[PDB]
């Protein structure tokens, strides 16, 4: 996946605030669980993508994350995420049924200036603490890169694409009932 | 010191018992390791994880660190991956190609058969030939790559038995025969792997009850609800005469599938030329594979697959109380190309450690041996007296011992064969 | 198995002295849920913590997942959370109110009673015959209490001479007690019975080092230690039967004033409450409204501070760790400002951030650390304090009474502790 | 129940978002380096400081997730019972933080309300508080945190009104809390 | 050689600067997180140092013995040519602690910017929570702050790193190694 | 129960065989704290660590943590760290001057030397103070090392060290001055058994001289140079102990190991001038050749490790059979100039540490070998350990003692059988030299 191209002209202190904002709104939304507000950020043409990682000794590096055409945790379009929000909110969805407690903390944001007008791609790095049951706790650390365009919402900005870079190979969770 | 005895006592086949320490007991669990593990026909991946030579996939036998290895001559190789020296791991990656292994600590050199090449300063300060890594047993079936350590142990197609027909419904569908989609998704649950070895063994009853219904309303068209969506009854339960193997399906009831695999995936599993095929290379036992709608199937021990939805994976076990699940996908290597990328999307989507399905799985399997911490929770048997005495040797249908689909006889058996070879130490007794 | 006379050699009462294995020793712990948990009675919570037909309290009986739950006869049933299809938890969350149980993982069905009503496709062995394992169901005044074992004597005869001492706090009013809301938990890794013994016996340590700075917190701030007065009056109570004891000081107000205040200080000393309270318990003629910080342990894990009033169960969790369960009970007419000072005052100082117990679990941790070394786990801990001074003739207080800063309570602690694992039948163990 | 934070419609003046970042980061500071007195007053007399128990609730009873005003509470503080704790902390003699435990408060996820009052405003935050003690104890904690922060001639810009803190956890893993959050 | 709390100016530094730094760091965590080392090593300037100390358990009173000094032992006290070597060695193939290479995340927060008597040059001060997971199952958790002298540069970050100290939050480390740069 | 029986045929040094079972065995390690750690002489680190009058230090025998601290009468005192009333911790910090000890649960209060001076309310309850409180361990000094044992039957540090000894004095006795620690432990936790970092340090130049530290030099040697042009020392000697389980290894007339590691001004000090050949005078009656001696390693049974040339130091503690701490310092002689001592200092935090370019791939191999031992098969056949057998000698002109080759694993197969010794043989008669 290789480091973040951030734009070299430095984003305007302007967007990067409403930027980090979107981000501090969504994760406020994340971990009170309204998720069909969350949901609707989402653009038709979104990709949410979360791949698997692996160790390779430095000569195989090109080979860490899975390709297109591989296996992940994640993978989703719109129809997809669709029937995600309806299990994760279903009573009878029982991996969050007693509710999560969750942590979406966020920062490391890096808004890309593209030639599109209204158009920008986020980067982001994220903690997300996971308390569920009486003593479980998973602790998730990784990065988020977004595209997101500007729109008349109640966050500000909508997502056309997700992916998700997990450190980790291994999953040390039982499972991944959260949204990242 | 568990004596021959108190074993036998914990499986109950007739009054369909179970004993509930045999998921928590420290013991029990490291006599499992050398009597099920150090002994049992294992699943490492399939031939298409390592297609060339010096192609290596590290993995587990148990608790063993292992190397599985294509050579020169096009077999496969599986040793210990572990210096003889000192216990450096030689081969410290997960999946590629190798000229060579080399330990990092001395610098031993090895070759990709596993055998010792060269040792630093062995003129200036005992045979190479003796000294390589353990070596296994290595056995295939259809694509599927099996190993073993125990030289006194059956083959791997005695082993199998007739639960050989049900493998088939999966791997034998086309001459071409599968291709592993890339990927090996893996994931820690902290619960005992007999759990989830039972679950695709004979458990069919947790999807057509109360554990999926939320995986398949994520599997819905937004218009439809739960309610207009019949919960699949109507099908069978297969057990092996011989090894714990067990299976189960759903006959005529495409609802199951549907949700999980969708349209076109169902459609290729049912009708059209190619489920023509598959039921034509399958009339060796004269087995409907058409009407046969998510199947659900565990090789003993670990070896567990769903033959409609073709998720397949290996319970790596790490003490009593938790596990490692490494899963990957199979398809047909001459479907179109739509038809695997749907297999793709709709496996990550359903099956994976954030699957719809699999969220669920663990969650129910986490809370059961947190429980069995208890006293109370260990004193009193578990109920598995499910399609107790409904079950006969021969139907015009299917082949072996068939059974009622909701009933838990494939269970019985995966159970009754982990007490014998828990019990019995020699293989003059145990083979068929 | 540990053979019954290695077990007695553990513990001698006689000589005063221990052995530090009985703290670490994974193979005792192993022992010690089936022969001390499995049949003792267990503090699940309060009547209040349940009111109405349905309502449930997720707990546990040391290990045990345990699930209690009100009926509409007013009875209070509990049963094992588990299911004994597969073992999967019944109840997945901690409290609520349920019409019915269903497990989430085959969808076996429960009433509230915990009755075994529906099982999914079952035409396709009775139902009466698969529901969790029911515990017996003792109360003692708002308290409920819980037992697996059939053989093992009734709420009332286990407590036995110490139920004085419990009615100092529960039986002041004939409305009786209500628990606040809230039930507080948090890890300890440390072994119980440090825990245990502490409320049991030990008033030494808040007399000398342990609690000074807690003592500060609840001072004022012109004021320093050096003005705070040192209590030296007061007994100590060893129970005849059952693993219960008590310490106390006599006429020392101070002590109280810096743990909970003035008004609950007040309300605890003087007034239409406070001698109300000296004449219900009149009968057992001991002095109520001189007695101040109160310690007290119920066998094996159920403690208390009368006058506190905070009560928590401490969970077995193994032999270097536990769980403590502790929430808050004050009388049921009490006025709406002497119950906001009740909740005030044990949050300050019982909790996990409590500016008391964050020193009293500081000195466990730090024990418990200590005796993974071999050495430290070789000679015998000092249990002598008041060896044979402890006479059972003092005209103030009822049953065997000693010195404040004494161990007697200790020892009958571990006496009985030794017993309940050395004696397997309940023919004996009377 | 607390749910999701109110956020305004126009975004907080760069000018503004900056300070109240900045008043988080400082108080860490003085936190993380065990400045107690320091930290003691930016609290107002007024100060309510609380920290409500969690427990385990199915969806059909999501409004008894967090305990009320009249229940128990990991933290229930006046300026008079927070100074207690300030003592105890800062005592020579107070064991569970002498040796002092070593702390850092990650402070991010900040979104600024302003109130009917001026120079006055509500915040929200999430943390990320890391707690090693002894040789090898580890504790993590995380949650939000809900403040009522008026502008003050301080050291600061601000002095604490009113604050809620939101702990993911239901039985706490730690030992103690001995940390101020 | 004691560290107390960093003296911020009562003035806060200007909201287009702040983001100059924090969007720095940023940028700094990206190439660290994937492994761009050459391109990390370059933003040091020839006259950095690079310092991380000991941390012990002290009492209350004897708080100014916390910290190692400049003449004791550290987890890290570096040169440009040190620093130099151990890219050097990270990079190396037959480097085995990242060979496999591990998977690292810094997270950074609590930016404080400072100015100094150099135009263009900063006084900074940060929190981290640096998360390593290697080979299969290895999870090593860091929390610090880190002290910066930061200076205008004609790079592709926007600054370079004149000074570094790291205050980790630990006596007795807890992971094996320190593979990884803070 | 594990028999006496079935611990012999654990360690074979005839065949140079090791059962693969003594790293991972959970009963094996609960004697190993009885048998070995219990009996040993154990560091616990340098005279000035505790320099004036109630100085002390903190630290570990086994898992049973102590207060090592400095007497009035200029003697040094070992206790256990630990209140005889209910199991309290006594000194509660790493390190720092006391003039009394205080138990912080019920106020026992103790004297430095570990007594029991004074018991709160002592007249209205209760015995003895003379007789009460932490069990005391013999201390023993060896030119400026501080070392403890339990065992009142053990023998003496000067008969435990025997043959060992001039190789220690290769550092600590280069000048009349004496050497001082430099400020600082570093500590640090591996997840691997004890007896692999012992080893290592005991026997393994192999690993130094082969793959572990390619990386390690590239760290050290010129910018302009490469790998390919680097050239690893390949002659040199090793050492094994008359009894105990001690070793050492070095290399001769080669200085590209040290010079790699410690950069040219220190290699100077060692090898060149007035400082370097005062300290070849002074070990006249061993009548070894010092200065021809670069790059060196050495452990003193069982936990006492240091490489002479790099000065570092440490003491390995167990903490299970899966688990150790790494209790590190440097050495530096109380008269090298101020440069000197800066570039022992920067050059050991560079190599020797948790982030060091050495010490970082040494823990990488002991992690992984700890890993695969959890698995049946790994623990089923036996590991080798044959290198140099038959082959080293007692009548050497060049150095005193057992010598062999650099590359060998003598004094290796000799530690192991030590660990079998001392877990089989219950009684001193039979142990001791
Ligand atoms: C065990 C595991 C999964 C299934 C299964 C779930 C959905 C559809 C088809 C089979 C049955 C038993
Ligand atoms: C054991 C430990 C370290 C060394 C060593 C390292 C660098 C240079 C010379 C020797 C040899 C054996
Ligand atoms: S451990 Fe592999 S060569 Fe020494
Ligand atoms: S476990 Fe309760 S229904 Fe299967
Ligand atoms: S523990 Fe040291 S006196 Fe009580
Ligand atoms: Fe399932
Ligand atoms: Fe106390
Ligand atoms: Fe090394």
């Amino acid at each position: 996946f290789k480091t973040f191209e951030w734009p070299s002209k430095a984003a305007g202190l302007e967007l990067q605030n409403e930027i980090e904002q979107f981000y501090y709104r969504e994760a406020q939304l994340l971990d009170h669980r309204a998720y069909e507000a969350w949901f609707a950020l989402l653009d038709k043409d979104i990709h949410y993508f979360m791949p698997l990682r692996t160790n390779r000794m430095i000569r195989e590096g090109e080979l860490e994350y899975s390709g297109d055409q591989d296996l992940a945790h994640f993978d989703e379009t719109h129809e997809t995420m669709y029937g995600r929000i309806r299990k994760v909110t279903s009573d009878v969805g029982w991996a969050e049924n007693p509710p999560s407690r969750t942590r979406h903390l966020v920062s490391n944001v890096i808004v890309k200036e593209t030639a599109t007008p209204d158009t920008f791609e986020v980067n982001s790095a994220f903690i997300l603490y996971r308390n569920r049951l009486e003593r479980q706790v998973d602790i998730f650390a990784g990065e988020r890169r977004d595209v997101l365009r500007r729109a008349d919402n109640n966050l500000g900005f909508s997502i056309a694409k997700r992916t998700i870079l997990l450190d980790a190979s291994t999953l040390l969770s039982n499972n991944l009932s959260m949204f990242f | 010191n568990w004596t021959p005895e108190a074993i036998r006592g914990l499986v109950d086949q007739e009054k369909g018992l179970l004993d509930p320490r045999i998921y928590a007991d420290q013991s029990l669990y490291e006599l499992e390791l050398e009597r099920v593990f150090g002994r049992s026909w294992l699943l490492l991946g399939h031939e298409s994880h390592v297609p060339e030579t010096g192609d290596f996939l590290a993995t587990y036998m148990g608790e063993d660190p292992v190397v599985m290895v294509r050579q020169k001559d096009k077999s496969i190789k599986v040793f210990l991956n572990q210096c003889r020296h000192r216990g450096m791991r030689i081969c410290r990656s997960d999946a590629g190609n190798a000229k060579a292994f080399t330990c990092s600590y001395h610098g031993w050199a090895y070759d990709i058969a596993g055998k010792l090449v060269n040792v630093p300063f062995e003129k200036e300060a005992f045979d190479k030939a003796e000294w390589g890594p353990l070596q296994a047993r290595v056995a295939t079936y259809k694509g599927l790559v099996f190993a073993n350590w125990d030289v006194q142990a059956p083959d791997l197609e005695t082993y199998l038995g007739d639960a050989r027909p049900y493998m088939d419904v999966m791997l034998d569908r086309t001459p071409a025969g599968t291709v592993a989609i890339g990927g090996m998704q893996k994931w820690v649950i902290p619960c005992n792997w007999k759990f989830a070895a039972e679950q695709f063994c004979s458990d069919m009853y947790h999807a057509g009850t109360t554990t999926h219904l939320s995986g398949i309303l994520a599997g819905i068209p937004p218009e439809m609800d739960l309610s207009q969506a019949q919960i699949p009854t109507k099908g069978n339960q297969f057990r092996a005469a011989w090894g714990g193997h067990g299976s189960g399906w759903y006959v005529d009831e495409p609802g199951s599938l549907l949700a999980v695999m969708g349209p076109k995936v169902t459609q290729y599993w049912t009708e059209g030329p190619a489920a023509e095929l598959a039921e034509q290379r399958l009339g060796h036992t004269g087995m409907p594979v058409r009407r046969m709608v998510g199947q659900h199937m565990t090789i003993f021990p670990t070896c567990s697959f769903l033959p409609g939805i073709n998720t397949i994976r290996t319970w790596h076990p790490r003490g009593p109380n938790e596990i490692e699940v490494w899963a990957f996908t199979l398809v047909d290597a001459d479907a179109p190309a739509e038809i695997k990328e749907e297999y793709r999307r709709h496996n990550i989507r359903n099956f994976s450690a954030g699957g719809v399905f699999e969220q669920d799985d663990g969650e129910n399997w986490v809370e059961i041996q947190k429980g069995l911490r208890g006293y109370k929770a260990k004193s009193q048997p578990l109920n598995a007296q499910m399609g107790l005495g409904r079950s006969q040797t021969g139907h015009p249908d299917f082949p072996g011992n068939v059974g009622y689909v909701y009933a838990e006889e494939a269970a019985r058996g995966m159970y009754h064969h982990w007490m014998r070879m828990m019990s019995e130490p020699s293989w003059a007794t145990l083979k068929p």
